[PDB]
């Protein structure tokens, strides 16, 4: 709305750039530290699932040995014997801007539950789950805190950018502005002054008299 | 004439006196009074002032008063980063600090000149006042340390009484203080 | 500058000296939660802080804006308690606990 | 911008030199953290480094006030020696080996 | 010779004078005869020429153009926030109104003065495009109300017959006006 | 300031008083996508800005580059048509319909 000022503000509007300038420096070494831990959550992700997925596979089809429907029937006769369902906890970590939850859901999932022995691919096969559920859960949880940081990783660099070629060169702009102008009101000054001086000397010359 | 103390017939006044006192304009538009950039400000009187106070006083005022002005002008280490990356960000101690010394302007430097009473105190009057605070203070650290968080501290009722508190006067005012004298230690173990 | 005279006693209702600062106080609040808004985000504030911002818009809209339609002393201060109405009690130190819940 | 021809070895202690350039660009670099530690805690500061925060603070608090008391450049050269102690060695590498193999 | 306001010829006629119609640099440098700035103006009988305004015009011309305002006006809030965002995580009913806005401006700014439509358009011709955009808007308010995206509505054709709305030769005005009417509300009645 | 003289038929060539516009037209929404770029994504843009892109850089370093060798007015627009080619034809408005397929 209104253009600032003419003066005071030099002092205090470069002021706004010292604390501008030295936090907008600092805000790249700070975020420099979080691209360092970002790299720890790369590597660890698939390791384990990957390889436990693969034997597991192994019994899925191998246990249809004459299992083709039985598959169906020892879901019916063994199955909500171990924890299926619920074990979310919501866990609350470093989230800008307006909040944001991540977790693990975790509970008890896979092992024996049938009663005694009963087909044996039954039992080999809901042994994979122990090895797939709890696997398949490690990925769950880097792989979408590994995205989010990535965000803000990301953001981080915004604000980056803005402040440093948004902000600086202009609020840079206005100070010229300023200097010109406190200056462009001397010359007037001092040329203003002169002629009293002219004044001065003239008007005396003519009180020697004679 | 301006505002600019830059200019000369202002400047002139000091490095000619001491005891400088600088009274913010856009403090004032707001509404407090009489309200001083205390980051502008700077007394020099204020070491020979030491033997009467003592005395006077209390004998453990000027260490009191100091650790106020600790938080008070280092408070603003904090505030460029807020206006840097908001409130958002700051954490705990963090937070702390903010909220604590928030209160102390909002409390310890506003009086009026029109307000019927309480536009005058005495030492030892306002030195109580400034004692609970860096209590509050105290326990606060040694609240989020625990294991709880201000962000219900806050929201005590608790906090309201540290509020008002400057309107009571004199003669209620050593007992007034009394009571959160010990409202204060109960109402940090409980919660 | 001369307000601190004739007002309020028997001159205004006694709620008027308080009133005003706290009003006042609260725009002054207010705008400044403008900022701190725009720069952060579109807002990440807290729900204490969210009734702030909700009164901005108000203030400047209802009350301030005003048809020909002329106003009485009276009715104004209602509308002004109105708008002190929306924040929640417990934010309004500048009022003294009388005068608060007596034209609550 | 002229002490090189000050202290000297052979003219007034030896290592002097170098605790100069030492505690300043050792200073500097903490007094980042200082602040940096303001947004993410003290949950994701290395071991090193997190050293760095605290060598700052004996480094106000005791090294830079000095009261009534009178020192001397001997026994001020010490004091500095101690506090670099504080940060993990075989580090500070502008210094060299020597001297820190003769004080610690 | 600044370019800027504040030498003293702008401020001083700015005392004896009706109405300002400032231009702006920075239009300029994307070409829009004339660099009238839609937020650097102020006329000052737009209270007084309402009389002949509703009489000779339509009769929705005092309303119709002026809530046309209110579109341009709120067009500048969003945008900021745009930036500050992305022209993306915005509410979708929002979207619109960034390219309802875009409107307002590829048929009611430019008109080069250089060939041979713009050199006189009149008020029914204005009024005439005025009109149909305040339409537009609406219609697709209740499309998306419903839930269709707010994408969909930017690829039907019927913008781009707007978009020649500055290329009529005068006469045949009202072969498009009511024409289209109904190309608006009957077209886009398919979704 | 002048460029509606020293144009088309009887004079230049009937095409730069069309042509002018249509590369000012293009340049623009490069600019305007290279920002946003910068500031959300590299695959949160269409693919519809993924030619003006491309266009931006033979309007760039291939054509406004012309060495120290010269051009003539002829090649000029020659080269000129070049550059347009890359756009889709459903997008240059500002160009009548008859020059549009004399040349590509």
């Amino acid at each position: 709305s209104q253009v600032s000022p003419t003066r005071m503000n030099l002092l205090q509007r470069r002021g706004q750039l010292r604390l501008a300038q030295k936090g907008v420096d600092l805000l790249k070494k700070k975020r420099d530290a979080l691209v360092a831990e970002f790299f720890g959550l790369v590597r660890e992700a698939m390791e384990a699932r990957k390889a436990l997925d693969q034997a597991a596979k192994e019994a899925y089809a191998a246990l249809l040995l004459a299992q083709a429907f039985d598959g169906p029937e020892v879901v019916a006769g063994a199955a909500l014997g171990v924890p299926p369902l619920e074990g979310v906890e919501a866990e609350v970590e470093n989230v800008w801007g307006s909040k944001v939850p991540r977790l693990k859901a975790t509970f008890p999932d896979g092992a024996l539950l049938s009663p005694v022995g009963t087909p044996a691919y039954t039992l080999e096969a809901s042994r994979a789950f122990r090895r797939y559920a709890e696997a398949l859960i490690r990925v769950a949880n880097t792989e979408t805190r590994l995205k989010k940081i990535g965000e803000e990783i990301k953001k981080t660099t915004r604000r980056v950018n803005a402040l440093e070629q948004v902000v600086i060169p202009g609020i840079r702009a206005q100070i010229r502005f300023i200097q010109q102008v406190l200056e462009q009101r001397e010359r007037e000054d001092t040329f203003r002054l002169k002629r009293i001086k002219g004044k001065i000397e003239a008007r005396e010359a003519e009180e020697e008299g004679g | 004439p301006g505002g600019d103390m830059s200019e000369p017939v202002t400047q002139s006044t000091l490095r000619i006196v001491g005891a400088f006192w600088r009274l913010d304009a856009s403090l004032a538009f707001r509404r407090h009074f009489p309200a001083i950039n205390w980051n502008g400000s700077y007394s020099l009187f204020t070491s020979a002032l030491d033997p009467w106070y003592r005395e006077n006083v209390a004998e453990d005022y000027p260490e009191l008063r100091d650790a106020i002005s600790e938080l008070l002008q280092r408070e603003a280490g904090l505030q460029e980063i807020v206006q840097l990356v908001g409130p958002d960000a700051l954490q705990d101690a963090e937070r702390l600090v903010i909220e604590v010394g928030r209160i102390i302007r909002e409390d310890f430097l506003q009086q009026n000149a029109y307000h019927e009473v309480d536009a005058y105190c005495s030492m030892k009057k306002a030195y109580g006042i400034m004692k609970m605070i860096l209590a509050f203070y105290k326990e606060a650290e040694a609240a989020i340390k625990r294991g709880v968080s201000i962000d219900e501290i806050l929201q005590l009722p608790v906090l309201e009484r540290i509020g008002r508190a400057r309107y009571v006067s004199e003669e209620e005012f050593p007992a007034y203080f009394e009571e959160a004298m010990k409202e204060i230690q109960g109402a940090f173990k409980a919660l | 500058r001369l307000m601190n005279n004739g007002v309020g006693k028997g001159k205004t209702r006694e709620d008027h000296k308080q009133v005003s600062d706290q009003l006042y106080s609260a725009y002054a609040n207010g705008v400044d939660i403008r900022k701190l808004v725009a720069i952060i985000g579109e807002d990440a504030l807290t729900e204490n802080d969210r009734r702030y911002l909700q009164f901005a818009d108000a203030f400047e809209r209802f009350f301030i804006n005003q048809g020909q339609q002329n106003r009485s002393i009276e009715e104004s201060l209602q509308i002004a308690w109105a708008l002190l109405s929306m924040l929640p009690q417990g934010e309004l130190k500048r009022i003294s606990k009388d005068h608060i819940g007596k034209y609550y």
